[PDB]
């Protein structure tokens, strides 16, 4: 707010704040533009699809193991047991120490449609492959759907039929390292738990320089309108009013220089959903370390986790050429 | 006014417990939020009450004039009692005792009914419900539709090969310059 | 129909319209804090040396010309972040025209919605506008499907398709349209046994 | 012929000139700003 947090509770700043122009009115206007670009990344990042897709009542995927990620119908919430661990992990009672002016947008998508949407695009990557994305959806059998992402790796799918069962327990073991390599450490989700650092760090260190002299005599404005004449007051209280302006100016062009960066990761994230999750990318070093194969995104506050299921080939052996 | 302090807020009573000598309460951000009384030596609690943005939810000008005042954050079993001369900056004062309102998550809104249909959003709200214009012509709040739906006929032997398709010319816009200022 | 779909609506060029707002709504905005007071006595130079002190004439308009030097600096900086937008969108535009255009780029959804055949560029004032022709299947059937076949003790798997059952007779198609022929070793190879 | 094109004529290698020129006269406009008044007495602190 303009007025509420320079000059809260004080009337005899209203014409004295006024004559410096339309300041304040790019400010509101800057940060209702960040408020919309939020909306509208939230919105083009996930929304690929306008079909809301069920899974299908028996779980049987070809041999695979697919319980972690589906979303569990015994909890109240419909979110699977991933997002109960990236939940816990991402920590922040601090909104209640906001009482000036600086109030907290809810965003448009609430909580539980964010997740539908990662339940309606992970509906989509088992039951339909990759055909949703690109006009009416084709349902195809799961150990089908794999075969045809050796085909463009460089291996022909003589290999995936004939190791099934061998190739089942491979993967679904390697579901489960995930449980708990994320609590293993805690800078497993470092790249989130900075972010919602950085509006920590910011918007708390924001109150502390109306706290500060500023180069003037007292921090509050009532005791120096009491002892001090309103007649030279102003030349005390023009040095408050023009350093809370810079500091809000330089809190401002912070969170603009923050949102461009911000802008950055969510067209790289929309980038590989839309070619990591509806399909499979031939770019070396894109969509995991080694050869792709497909990929689950799972919903994490403000922000996505990606589960590349990659390739690696070992156990070399010389051999003698022409 | 405790002991020289300023301050316009409520005074309840804290379950907090001071030292003898430690008189003036304070937080983390810098904020005074506890006095003692000098008469009774109990503890107080400071707190200011309220503030928020306001919204006006309208459709075109030359669609009518109908409004729908939104009120961020504010808790509206408040504003009708707060509904008294020189405390209302906003002018309606009779606004407060209007039509029927609906509780978001974000607050209430003020001059809109609710409908409980499935239909697509026009003006964004937050939080899940948003308003629109619908016929008798009155403004309505409800339910994201997130599109219909679509079952998948999943087993483990089933097939779907398209027969027929359909050439589409898709229009997409991107900007390459700006207009070149100099000063 | 697009001649009639780029006019029937405003949404359609409503990206390179909102290009040319906000560069004429910045100097909208600029010319107006030369009127703005700043704290002083008067936005007109002149009023300032009518009356007072040369020395305090000079502290008075020393605090005018930084607020007017400042929303200069701020309107230089308000450039820099929108110059940096667009050039995160010519570079852009510049890979869409030389993938899409002088080529066919396997990347799904980036050269248009669904699989994509080619482009035609047009020229817009502050911008560009593409025509991305591409390819979007159509209504379907459902048939039973088998991963394999086997006929004389010995596995077979397709050379391309998949195998498809219309109820009595087997048959391999293409996987992204209906044209069904008869199972030859022409279109199949073979590996191992089928147990 | 890579040695002969970029050893004989100087823009070659232009792009990182700029790039370690930014960050050369920044800094001397840096020191030079200091000679400012800014509306003051002097540019020095000790004298006044
Ligand atoms: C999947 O794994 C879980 C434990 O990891 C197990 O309880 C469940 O029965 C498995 N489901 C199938 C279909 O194998
Ligand atoms: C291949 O042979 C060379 C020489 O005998 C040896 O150095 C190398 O380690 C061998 N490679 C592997 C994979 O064993
Ligand atoms: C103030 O006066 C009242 C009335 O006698 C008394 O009850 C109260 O305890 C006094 N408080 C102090 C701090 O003296
Ligand atoms: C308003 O206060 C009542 C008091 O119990 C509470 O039930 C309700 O949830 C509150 N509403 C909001 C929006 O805070
Ligand atoms: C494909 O669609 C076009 C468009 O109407 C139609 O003319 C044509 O007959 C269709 N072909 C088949 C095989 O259905
Ligand atoms: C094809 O799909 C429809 C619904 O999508 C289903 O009712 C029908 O049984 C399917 N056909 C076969 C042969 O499974
Ligand atoms: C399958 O196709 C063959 C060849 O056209 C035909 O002879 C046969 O009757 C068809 N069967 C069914 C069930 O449609």
């Amino acid at each position: 707010d303009c007025t509420m947090y320079i000059c809260g509770d004080s009337t005899e700043c209203s014409n004295l704040l006024l004559q410096y122009g339309s300041f304040c009115t790019q400010l509101k206007r800057a940060l209702t533009g960040i408020a919309v670009e939020q909306d509208k990344n939230t919105q083009e990042v996930f929304a690929q699809v306008k079909q809301i897709y069920k899974t299908p009542p028996i779980k049987y995927f070809g041999g695979f193991n697919f319980s972690q990620i589906l979303p569990d119908p015994s909890k109240p919430s419909k979110r699977s047991p991933i997002e109960d661990l990236l939940f816990n992990k991402v920590t922040l009672l601090i909104c209640a120490q906001k009482f000036k002016g600086l109030t907290v947008l809810p965003p448009l998508l609430t909580d539980e449609m964010i997740a539908q949407y990662t339940s309606a695009l992970l509906a989509g990557t088992i039951t339909s492959g990759w055909t949703f994305g690109a006009g009416p959806a084709l349902q195809i059998p799961f150990p089908m759907q794999m075969a045809y992402r050796f085909n463009g790796i460089g291996v022909t799918q003589n290999v995936l039929y004939e190791n099934q069962k061998l190739i089942a327990n491979q993967f679904n073991s390697a579901i489960g390292k995930i449980q708990d390599s994320l609590s293993s450490t805690p800078s497993a989700l470092g790249k989130l738990q900075d972010v919602v650092n950085h509006n920590a760090q910011a918007l708390n260190t924001l109150v502390k320089q109306l706290s500060s002299k500023f180069g003037a005599i007292s921090s509050v404005l009532n005791d120096i309108f009491s002892r001090l004449d309103p007649p030279e007051a102003e030349v005390q209280i023009d040095r408050l009013i023009t350093g809370r302006l810079q500091s809000l100016q330089t809190y401002v062009t912070q969170q603009l220089i923050r949102a461009a960066e911000i802008r950055a990761s969510a067209n790289l994230a929309a980038t590989k959903m839309s070619e990591c999750v509806l399909g499979q990318s031939k770019r070396v070093d894109f969509c995991g370390k080694g050869y792709h194969l497909m990929s689950f995104p799972q919903s994490a506050p403000h922000g996505v986790v990606f589960l590349h299921v990659t390739y690696v080939p070992a156990q070399e052996k010389n051999f003698t050429t022409a | 006014n405790f002991n020289g302090l300023k301050g316009t807020g409520v005074l309840t009573e804290s379950n907090k417990k001071f030292l003898p000598f430690q008189q003036f309460g304070r937080d983390i951000a810098d904020t005074t939020d506890a006095v003692r009384d000098p008469q009774t030596l109990e503890i107080l609690d400071i707190t200011p009450c309220s503030f928020g943005g306001v919204s006006v939810i309208t459709p075109g000008t030359n669609t009518s004039n109908q409004v729908a005042v939104l009120y961020q954050g504010v808790n509206c079993t408040e504003v009708p009692v707060a509904i008294h001369a020189d405390q209302l900056t906003p002018t309606w004062r009779v606004y407060s005792t209007g039509s029927n309102v609906f509780q978001t998550r974000a607050g209430c809104l003020i001059g809109a009914e609710y409908v409980n249909n499935s239909y697509e959003c026009d003006i964004p709200i937050g939080a899940g419900i948003c308003a629109s214009y619908q016929t008798s012509q009155s403004i309505i709040a409800y339910t994201m539709s997130l599109g219909a739906e679509n079952s998948v006929a999943y087993s483990n032997n089933s097939i779907a090969i398209p027969t027929n398709f359909t050439i589409s010319v898709t229009t997409e816009i991107l900007p390459v310059s700006m207009t070149k200022t100099s000063v | 129909k697009i001649q009639d779909s780029l006019s029937s609506t405003p949404s359609a060029l409503g990206k390179l319209q909102d290009v040319v707002n906000h560069n004429a709504q910045a100097l909208n905005t600029l010319v107006k804090q030369l009127s703005s007071k700043f704290g002083a006595i008067s936005s007109v130079l002149n009023d300032i040396f009518s009356r007072l002190d040369p020395p305090e004439a000079e502290v008075q308009i020393d605090r005018l010309i930084t607020g007017r030097l400042q929303s200069l600096q701020t309107y230089v900086t308000q450039q820099l972040i929108r110059a940096a937008e667009i050039r995160a969108s010519a570079n852009l535009a510049a890979t869409k025209m030389s993938e899409c255009v002088l080529g066919q780029s396997k990347r799904v959804d980036f050269c248009g919605k669904g699989y994509h055949l080619m482009s035609f560029p047009q020229s817009a004032p502050h911008g560009v506008v593409f025509l991305h022709v591409t390819y979007v299947p159509a209504q379907e059937k459902n048939f039973t499907t088998a991963p394999a076949i086997c006929h004389d003790g010995k596995a077979h798997f397709p050379r391309e398709g998949v195998f498809v059952s219309n109820g009595t007779h087997w048959f391999v198609t293409q996987r992204n349209f209906y044209e069904p022929q008869i199972i030859t070793t022409d279109n199949t190879f073979v590996s191992g046994n089928c147990d």
